[PDB]
């Protein structure tokens, strides 16, 4: 707020001899008006009222630059370019302590998002809403945007304990991506050879799909190794705890970075948290069949593949989906819409 | 009991998958062709313009109100309250607005219309509290259909998608878009945030970025636009093609005034403002500002201070909030460059 | 013709657009005696209009008006 | 020896052989409100020992 | 120089941090209060009796960062390196990679700063410089 006015403005009372009768407008005494008035600081109009001559404050323009709606303008501006760029180049982001409003929107807009413990990922603070919602519903911004909301709802992609491992994840991520569009495949000599046979075989009996993908320890006589399809230790997941009937990430097969998809085969159990704000809401627990596309799965599944596509990667997909779920609510919840969208990708 | 339970108009119209519903095949084909009367023959062709019977050099009679209202009236007009059957004209041609996805997410209303016979796509905001009904899943005996109050002037998950869908949909038609924005912000509560309203705000930018024809945005009277709603539709996304106008009675900040005041109108500012303006405080301060006071007078004065100040806080709080709101006004907006000109509805 | 107007409006000038226009007359002058030299019309006008993108929403432009005109 | 460029520092002259080289230990000179924060060992020389000079300067420098 | 008979003074200031990186800030003593003039150099031009920066500036901002559970920005470049060096070793498990570089050689940064027109300018300066 324009400080220059705060310490010298006077109130134009409905009645000065009693302020509690309300106020009409704010104004400045002539020494005080004669100074912001000259400087394109505010917009005023001269007025005669209750006898005296005032420079009635009509609009505050504010000689202090940077405290007005331009900051909101700047925010959209840096959002838009990044959206096109993200579909054009690699963006990665780590939110360490808190991202608020445009900060939140830009990290979120960038999509691949890393979160340090005790941080939160929110746009507007718990205080305003608890007040708007009439009671101290929430006590900490982490309640709104912490991993307990955003990791459980698919807004957080990956989580981290500190900035360093964030930096590690950023740098760890970069090892899969081509430096530019002018650059090739560049191939590694992986320590998992390629012209080997795979020992682990998928089964009718259910199994953790990361083993089909990444390999596994020999269940009995360790330390032997049941080899998987992909290079041991090479796969870097995203969106792990939400809608686990499908799994997305990047890996390397013989040292070429790729994106990788596999399917959980046992029915997934999704926990929906209770909204303490809404007294009806109880924390539901939902069965999510394996090998099925849901509203959630189609949104999340499209995103990993799409990202790889704007990057330029070849894809090797272990495709395993039986259909869309057809119950009233989830169908009502628009799985068709995002199903249509995957086709575009 | 019926495939319509799964995919009937009662699901797809209630969730916005169906744009229009019809009673029979004949009337269906009619609806198809009726939409097309707004659409360009090809992408190489202009929107087909009509010479509308609602004249172009008319004034708009209906004025959006503090009292809640159906937004087609602001957009499409309404009947005159007194001398019926007259019509309070809306912005767009009388009878020209053809809504879609009407019963789903009614906090915002989207459709196609004509302005002086120019077809445009249109999104406007419902002002009465919406009660959105989510049906009960009969498959799951726990699920009961809750019935939720959905505030007006807010972006929800549902509202943002319907708005995103209509806008996305309209953009590929080749229509100019007119958004009569009347959003206080995005909802930041656990459920709506959990239900991913943040996600679709980023997405609209991509959607809005692809626009190839004029989009003229006008914030109608009694609307306000803060933070998320302006930022995600700033002309910066497509400066090449976007232009902006704001009503005198529009508003904009990262944060609306009540939350702004809380930071910058503490006791000190109230006391300071009283001390400058309040006659009693000056009087009190004159005596409290006296040396060599009686131990009687001193403690009473300290009491007089606590009693006068705290008792005085309400009036000066109202005075305090008005000052802040004047910084965020359209007058400043044009000078500071966030709007191009101010019109009168 | 570009000397004489641009000599009498040497002041009141925003140097970003001036260094651009004044460059290319200098290299109108260097590339003279070519069989194929024409004025770079769209270039001088367009360069100024990069700086129309940021200033023009503000009416801050009446010094600028007599230079952008 | 532009030694006023650390007046906001605290340096104590110790007499020393190789008398060219005066080394001072520096404590950030601060106001009464606060206690010194920086703790740097400074070695401050003067160099005049009579292409040869440059090599001489380098070599003498390691020895020094 | 050898023919010239033009004796110049050159207040050269040497810059070395953790690692064997030696950054030489070489200037010339140019006029009226003498002025470090060579590239772009860390604190390229300044007068000569420039009182010496006290460390507790840096210290002060790092405390604020830990208190928000994050890392101070000008400490990030070495944090990039520590993560990056640690990465080069761990990845040698997974793949045949070239030999890692020395900590001094893993990473180099140059500050980018907006001019009046919002255009980029390269600056090789000391940590703690944000405006």
């Amino acid at each position: 707020l324009a400080e220059e006015i705060r310490h010298m403005f006077h109130v134009a009372w409905v009645d000065p001899e009693d302020p509690y009768k309300g106020y009409r407008y704010l104004y400045l005494t002539p020494q005080d008006y004669k100074r912001v008035s000259a400087l394109n600081s505010v917009h005023c109009e001269h007025v005669e009222d209750e006898g005296e001559s005032r420079y009635k404050i009509t609009d505050i323009i504010g000689k202090e630059e940077g405290i007005g709606p331009e900051n909101l303008r700047g925010s959209g501006m840096i959002a838009g370019e990044s959206s096109l760029a993200y579909n054009e180049i690699i963006t990665i982001s780590l939110v360490t302590c808190r991202a608020i409003g445009i900060g939140a929107y830009l990290v979120r807009l960038g999509q691949r998002t890393i979160q340090v413990e005790n941080s939160h990922l929110i746009l507007t603070g718990a205080g305003a809403l608890n007040k708007v919602l009439g009671r101290e519903v929430y006590t900490s911004n982490n309640q709104l945007g912490g991993i307990q909301i955003m990791h459980n709802n698919g807004v957080t992609h990956c989580t981290v304990c500190d900035d360093f491992e964030g930096v590690f994840t950023v740098l760890h991520w970069l090892s899969y991506m081509p430096k530019s569009v002018h650059s090739s495949v560049p191939l590694l000599n992986s320590k998992d050879p390629i012209d080997r046979i795979i020992e682990f075989v998928p089964t009718k009996t259910p199994y953790d799909p990361r083993w089909m993908l990444a390999g596994r320890p020999h269940p009995t006589q360790k330390g032997q190794w049941l080899s998987g399809f992909f290079d041991y230790g090479s796969f870097s997941e995203i969106m792990q705890p939400w809608a686990q009937t499908v799994v997305v990430g990047r890996a390397r097969l013989g040292g070429i970075p790729v994106g990788v998809v596999a399917v959980e085969t046992r029915t997934v159990e999704l926990s929906i948290p209770a909204d303490p704000a809404n007294l009806d809401s109880e924390a539901k627990i939902i069965q999510q069949a394996g090998q099925v596309w849901f509203p959630d799965s189609a949104f999340k599944t499209y995103q990993a593949i799409k990202d790889f596509n704007r990057e330029g990667l070849p894809l090797m997909v272990f495709a395993n989906w039986r259909g869309f779920s057809g119950g009233m609510k989830d169908m009502y919840d628009q799985v068709l819409k995002f199903g249509a969208y995957i086709v575009d990708g | 009991t019926s495939n319509n339970q799964l995919g009937g108009i009662q699901i797809m119209h209630n969730n916005g998958v169906t744009h229009c519903t019809v009673c029979d095949d004949f009337e269906g084909v009619f609806t198809v062709l009726h939409w097309l009367s707004y659409m360009p023959k090809s992408v190489h062709s202009s929107v087909p313009l009509l010479n509308s019977k609602d004249p172009i050099d008319r004034i708009i009679e209906f004025v959006p109100t503090k009292t809640p209202y159906d937004p087609r009236w602001m957009l499409a007009g309404r009947p005159h309250p007194t001398q019926k059957g007259q019509w309070l004209s809306g912005f767009f041609d009388y009878g020209s607005f053809s809504e879609i996805m009407q019963p789903w997410a009614q906090t915002v209303v989207v459709g196609r219309a004509r302005l002086g016979g120019i077809p445009v796509g249109v999104v406007a905001v419902e002002t009465r509290t919406v009660e959105l009904s989510i049906p009960a899943d009969p498959a799951n005996l726990d699920s009961e259909a809750k019935i939720i109050q959905q505030a007006g002037q807010v972006w929800f998950p549902d509202s943002a998608f319907k708005t995103y869908q209509a806008i996305k949909d309209f953009n590929r038609e080749g229509l100019p878009l007119m958004v009569f924005a009347n959003w206080r912000g995005f909802s930041g509560g656990m459920k709506d945030m959990y239900d991913q309203v943040l996600k679709f705000g980023a997405y609209i930018v991509d959607g809005l970025r692809e626009c190839c024809q004029p989009v003229l945005v006008y914030i109608p009277p009694q609307a306000e636009l803060r933070g998320g709603s302006w930022v995600v539709i700033d002309s910066s996304i497509n400066p090449r093609h976007m232009e902006m106008y704001a009503d005198r009675e529009s508003r904009g900040s990262v944060l609306e005034p009540e939350g702004t005041v809380e930071i910058k109108f503490r006791r000190k500012d109230l006391v300071k403002t009283m001390r400058r303006v309040d006659p009693v405080y000056i009087h009190l301060a004159e005596r409290l500002g006296t040396p060599e006071l009686s131990t009687a007078e001193r403690k009473e004065l300290e009491n007089k201070l606590k009693e006068r100040e705290e008792f005085l806080i309400p009036i000066y709080h109202q005075v305090a909030v008005q000052f802040a709101d004047l910084h965020d006004t359209p007058g400043r907006m044009q000078e500071k460059g966030v709007i191009s000109d101010i019109l009168d509805w | 013709e570009l000397q004489d107007i641009m000599t009498s409006v040497s002041g009141r000038i925003p140097p970003n657009v001036e260094k651009s226009i004044k460059k290319e007359m200098a290299q109108y002058a260097s590339n003279i005696t070519s069989v194929l030299c024409q004025f770079p019309s769209q270039q001088i006008a367009n360069i100024l209009d990069s700086h129309a993108a940021t200033l023009n929403r503000k009416s801050e432009r009446e010094v600028f008006f007599m230079n952008t005109q | 020896l532009e030694l006023n460029r650390m007046r906001n520092f605290d340096l104590t002259a110790i007499p020393c052989a190789n008398h060219k080289m005066h080394l001072y230990l520096g404590a950030a000179k601060v106001e009464v409100g606060t206690e010194v924060t920086d703790y740097r060992f400074f070695v401050r020389a003067i160099i005049r020992h009579s292409e040869a000079s440059f090599e001489y300067l380098q070599n003498e420098g390691e020895r020094l | 120089l050898t023919p010239t008979g033009k004796a110049i003074p050159i207040r050269l200031f040497l810059t070395n941090e953790s690692g064997y990186y030696l950054d030489i800030s070489l200037y010339k003593e140019v006029t009226a209060q003498i002025m470090f003039q060579a590239k772009q150099g860390p604190l390229h031009g300044m007068l000569i009796n420039t009182p010496y920066v006290t460390k507790d500036l840096l210290q002060s901002k790092r405390f604020q960062a830990q208190s928000l559970g994050t890392t101070y920005i000008y400490d990030i470049p070495e944090m990039f390196r520590q993560s990056l060096i640690k990465l080069w070793e761990s990845m040698s498990t997974q793949a045949f990679l070239p030999s890692p570089p020395l900590p001094s050689d893993m990473l180099t940064y140059t500050e980018l700063v907006l001019d009046d027109q919002g255009q980029l300018v390269h600056m090789n300066r000391l940590p703690g410089g944000n405006e």
